[PDB]
């Protein structure tokens, strides 16, 4: 079913209101260009970070301004770059197209769709660097973002408006934490209600164009593209598109932000950004420092990540929550951006490549992830069963080197010993598979209340997917009120108590033995 | 006439030609509006380089986003000036000078240089001095130096911010003094709330916040500091008053002065910091000093980069400071309050010659029994308190009173109980020390020493649980 | 014997971490400023 | 040139292609010798500052379309065995599949001289 | 380079010829000198990039 006769009076109407009537504009000339970089005599009302046109379609950035020409920077088509080309104003900085037209879209960093599927309709336009919320414009961290990971969200909990770098080697599984994250928000955007859902931005930043796609994949597998936008700088993009990608996915998810709608960003390998900002900044000839960066990185990135906000009630009460990602190298967190970018934000989960060797999946290290928002950023249930947690875990660590001396050691330091190895056990997720809050205080109330000191280490996970499978089947009043009334009451934890001895004794372990106590 | 024009714009970096006879001073403020309707706005200007040719090199304190070749440059012909006085008080500024909370306040305050001079060498104190703040732990193991610098080592969920505000009410009430929060590279969120937090402690109308936030370019996070010092000068020199100075991350400052140092094409030092590292560090921290008779003390949270102490940044600033004081977890963990590890803070001035005999006697006593407690805390968790001697388990009962009698309750905790906080002399401290650790309250429960002041308190929270002397 | 041989093991390891944990620092200073100086050095090569 | 002979198979004929690339790192050395000489800053560790939107513009050419295979296999020489170098460290987010031989390996005298802890596989 | 090409002509005739390069080390860093006198711009260890 074509629509033949759609097409034809469209494009009718459209040459029909053409009316392109002949005013003056400044122009320039390219005098020297190379390396994704253009020099332009002439145009002396330009300003810094307008937006130039060279012929072809071409868009430029100026960036350097001097007495002697404008140095640009080439978003695209570079190689058609010729000296003696004329230069056009626009008049404009870099902005991007904004609105709800973007969720479920792959959209370039200047709100153009490259997944085919049409065109965007767009609210209005934003600019790129607009200021941040001011010091007196915001409110405190008080609603959690649940990543549904139990390990962030019983100990380096985040919640709306504040920004958590995940950093780790490579392959260590920052994107699989922040994919997620962004799937745990399904059951918020079926709520319907603008207070709970989340819209979620993925900016993707020097990536592989078929690693973009599998993400997008991953995204529509769980029903996620209903409330997501991509924003992809791909691999093979300009640095100048590398450089302005995840200022277009902030860009947009500001304008939600502002309406009172609360957003989910991530970066995703934000030291991408920061490696072509340099380059741009080394073709440019602006003076290096350490590791060659050009010396306002730190400005980069930070003017950046301050723009993800909790606004005020009077403001609307928004908030842009941040995730962004850092990749370091043989784990080195003193490297200048990793540096940078744990000083802006307000706290880091670290993934190390021994602790997902071992086994413990997601690799988050416990003793040194840290949120500075903390328990303000959890509901009560879960900042009650998660509050033994961390000196549990930190005494199991102390304690991991007399595993084989149990006889030799404390009754109170074994019975240590044996809850760090079921703690740890416990603290373990499948890829792709967040669960609900409710869920994640069954499970840590399992861990810390002392019902699977009775289980083998090598069964507690499946021990807790089938409790939890049994209690999503039967005894569903348990999750329901404790996430309406956001507790876990002494009447709901004695119905727990009481399903949980049930299960056991149904329950059948893998040694033939019987995990009742 | 006599203004200048903007002929280059490389990021934060302008530069502007005068008349011949018009060139800016070092430092001078220069003004230039940006009228793109999306990025109106006025941007500062610091001079920093007087290139020839009537071109001079300046910083910008905002971003230079939509800033054009040949725009109109005015010449204020004073460097960056902060309102002074004590209007400045309960209210939020930036490094600038303007009023966040408030816009327009101050703009009729009498308004000082931020670039000013250390006190003359005539004037500067050749004897040292202690600082009585009231809190035991702090009179007696790392006592503070009054016009010195201390070292803040805590982080989150350690009762930083609980600290921060204690010192604000024992210079504010034991002193008549006032407190200036500098923000250095300060976040967001975290200046949102402090200002909140200590709205809500009533101790706003006792501090003058300066904050030079992370979202904004290196010049106003190198300049912030010198904002806020020059408001403490006032208070201290016009004023006639004790002045705390609370510098945010000292060394974001530091930071800050290397990335300018960048920007403007110096050649990068050891390590990479500017090649004045030492220079800047100096002049900033010379200032905070005491002088005809009043001063300015500092709490200073220092970041040492990689944990390397001898990295120059840490090393630098390591050459002013007088004390350092760490917040640990394991001792807010125990509930004690404020949670200075006794053992990894310290203070210059715990001599002899400067507290006396008795002063170092009782606070070295107390450093080791603490320090053979912990010695001992991983054979009392691993093995058990059972296996230990039996002047093992009397030393580890002894340490672990001493431990608790550090803490103490504190001024900020009035929002919340409602009971005053302690005031302890620095004799009253070292006497009850004494006797602790001689011996003389073992047979206490170790509940009747949590957060009390002195030996009256003791005894009157002892006899609540039944026990005497 | 034991248990005095193994303090003295600890002891001995402590001091070894201090000692190369200072060398580490060391190298990665020297890593960084040699770093910049030829960065820099190209830079102004071609300034 | 090897890759435009194999676009045509690709893109032309149609037909499951195989592509191998003997150290493809040796482009980016190439891309570092002339980089001076051609009037750039120089970047970290001696490399051209546009390495990874050079190894983008060709890595992104070596790929499969929607039907339309090419199997490809690149040796990629770490310089001085450093992983963390920028030419390998940046090569890394291109690949699929990553087989990493150690000098360590090597000198036990295992081969193939893969690290079982470093390799990965999507 | 000279005792290679001295080595090529005989290897070019049909006979085999074996060259030892004591110290490549030492020409590595004549040709740096060299290149840095000639004011070119330096790379790793201030040695040029050929
Ligand atoms: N929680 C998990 N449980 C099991 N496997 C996981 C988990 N998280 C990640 N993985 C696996 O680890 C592999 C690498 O993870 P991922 O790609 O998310 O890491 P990354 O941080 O994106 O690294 P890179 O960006 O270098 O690819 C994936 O193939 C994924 O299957
Ligand atoms: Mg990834």
């Amino acid at each position: 079913t074509i629509p033949a006769d759609d097409i034809q009076s469209a494009i009718e109407e459209y040459v029909s209101s053409f009316t392109a009537d002949t005013s003056r504009e400044e122009v320039g000339t390219v005098v020297d260009a190379g390396d994704g970089i253009a020099h332009v005599e002439g145009l002396p009302s330009v300003m810094t970070q307008e937006l130039l046109e060279f012929p072809g379609g071409i868009l430029g950035v100026a960036l350097n301004l001097d007495e002697h020409s404008v140095g640009a920077v080439i978003l695209g088509d570079f190689e058609n770059i010729e000296e003696g080309q004329q230069v056009k104003r626009t008049g404009e900085v870099l902005s991007v197209p904004v609105g709800d037209g973007f969720l479920g879209r792959v959209v370039n960093p200047l709100g153009q769709p490259i997944d085919g599927r049409g065109d965007v309709d767009s609210d209005t336009r934003r600019a790129l660097e607009l200021q941040a919320p001011s010091v007196v414009h915001r409110q405190g961290v008080k609603e959690p973002l649940q990543t549904g990971i139990k390990a962030i969200d019983a100990m380096t909990p985040i919640g709306r408006g504040q920004r958590q770098l995940i950093i780790g080697d490579r392959k260590t599984g920052k994107t699989a934490v922040c994919v997620d994250t962004i799937l745990n928000q399904r059951q918020n955007w079926e709520s319907g209600d603008p207070k709970k859902q989340v819209r979620c931005v993925y900016v993707a930043i020097g990536q592989k164009g078929t690693t973009i796609a599998a993400v997008r994949r991953t995204l529509e597998e769980g029903g996620a593209m209903d409330y997501t936008t991509i924003v992809a700088a791909a691999a093979s993009e300009s640095a100048g598109f590398k450089w302005l990608a995840p200022y277009t996915g902030s860009a947009i998810a500001q304008h939600w932000m502002y309406e009172g709608k609360h957003v989910l960003i991530i970066f995703d390998d934000l030291t991408k950004q920061a490696e072509a900002y340099r380059a741009i900044s080394l073709l440019l000839r602006r003076p290096p420092g350490r590791e060659a960066y050009p010396g306002d990185v730190f400005y980069l990135h930070s003017r950046l990540l301050e723009r993800c906000a909790k606004l005020s009630d009077d403001l609307g009460g928004g908030s842009l929550t941040g995730l962004p990602i850092i990749e370091t190298k043989a784990n080195d967190i003193s490297a200048y951006i990793p540096t940078n970018v744990i000083s802006i934000t307000d706290g880091q989960c670290f993934l190390e490549t021994d602790l997902f060797n071992q086994g413990v999946r997601p690799a988050i290290n416990v003793g040194v992830s840290v949120s500075r928002v903390g328990g303000a950023a959890q509901i009560k249930a879960m900042k009650e069963v998660a509050g033994s947690l961390r000196l549990d875990l930190s005494q199991y660590r102390e304690l991991e080197a007399f595993a084989a001396f149990a006889s030799d050691l404390d009754a109170a330091s074994k019975a240590q010993l044996e809850r760090g190895a079921r703690l740890v056990e416990l603290l373990k997720q499948p890829q792709s598979q967040p669960m609900p809050v409710e869920e994640q205080v069954v499970s840590i109330f399992l861990g810390t209340g002392g019902h699977l000191d009775s289980v083998p280490v090598e069964d507690v996970r499946r021990f807790e997917t089938e409790l939890l499978d049994h209690m999503r089947a039967s005894e569903e009043e348990i999750l329901t009120e404790i996430r309406d009334s956001q507790k876990l009451t002494e009447e709901a934890a004695d119905k727990l108590t009481e399903v949980i001895k049930n299960f056991k004794k149904g329950f059948a372990a893998t040694g033939g033995g019987s995990v009742v106590p | 006439d006599t203004s200048g024009r903007v002929v280059r714009v490389t990021g934060p970096v302008v530069d502007v030609e005068f008349p011949r006879g018009s060139i800016p001073e070092l430092f001078n403020a220069l003004h230039a509006e940006i009228t793109f309707e999306s990025l109106a706005k006025t941007l500062t200007l610091e001079v920093a380089q007087h290139l020839g040719d009537n071109l001079v090199r300046t910083i910008s304190l905002q971003p230079t986003d939509g800033l054009v070749r040949g725009v109109e440059v005015i010449d204020t012909g004073r460097s960056i000036s902060v309102p002074v006085g004590e209007g400045v008080k309960g209210h939020v500024f930036n490094a600038l000078g303007d009023c966040l909370d408030e816009p327009g306040y101050g703009e009729k305050f009498e308004h000082w240089s931020i670039h000013r001079k250390p006190p003359a060498f005539e004037e500067l104190e050749p004897r040292t001095e202690m600082l009585e703040t009231g809190l035991k732990v702090v009179d007696l193991l790392t006592p503070y130096v009054r016009g010195g610098k201390i070292a803040l080592f805590g982080g989150a969920g350690v009762g930083k911010t609980v600290l921060i505000q204690e010192m604000i009410n024992r210079i504010a009430r034991n002193f008549g003094g006032t407190s200036v929060f500098a923000g250095v590279g300060e976040r967001t969120r975290e200046g949102n709330d402090l200002w909140v937090e200590l709205a809500e402690a009533n101790v706003l109308k006792d501090t003058a916040l300066v904050f030079g936030q992370m979202d904004e370019p290196p010049g106003t996070r190198m300049r912030v500091a010198l904002s806020a010092l020059t408001m403490a000068e006032w208070f201290r020199d016009e004023q006639g008053q004790d002045v705390l100075l609370f510098i945010d991350n000292i060394f974001r400052f530091t930071q800050a002065g290397s990335e300018v140092s960048t920007l403007l094409g110096r050649m990068p030092s050891a390590v990479g910091y500017q090649p004045t590292l030492a220079d800047e560090m100096g002049e900033l921290q010379e200032r905070i000093t005491s002088t005809r008779g009043r001063s300015i003390t500092s709490m200073q949270a220092v970041y040492v980069p990689a944990d390397d102490y001898t990295d120059p940044a840490p090393a630098t600033t390591f050459a002013h400071l007088d004390a350092t004081t760490e917040l640990s977890r394991a001792v807010f963990s125990k509930g004690i309050f404020p949670a200075v590890d006794p053992l990894a803070s310290s203070s210059t001035i715990l001599d002899p010659s400067v507290v006396g005999d008795e002063h170092y006697r009782v606070a070295q006593e107390v450093i080791r029994i603490l320090q053979r407690y912990k010695d001992l805390q991983d054979i009392i968790a691993i093995l058990g308190i059972d296996e230990l001697s039996e002047e093992d388990k009397q030393l580890v009962n002894r340490a672990r009173r001493i431990e608790r009698f550090l803490s103490q309750n504190m001024m900020a905790a009035e929002q919340f109980t409602g009971q005053p906080g302690s005031t302890v002399p620095v004799k009253e401290t070292i006497e009850a020390f004494d006797r602790l650790c001689k011996g003389d309250f073992d047979h206490v429960p170790e509940q009747a020493f949590f957060l009390i002041g002195g030996l009256d308190d003791l005894a009157k929270k002892a006899e609540s649980l039944g026990a005497k002397l | 014997s034991r248990q005095r041989a193994m303090k003295s093991a600890t002891d001995n390891a402590d001091d070894l971490i201090k000692a190369l944990t200072l060398m580490a620092n060391r190298e990665r200073q020297a890593q960084i400023t040699q770093e910049i100086s030829e960065i820099v050095g190209g830079a102004n090569a071609l300034a």
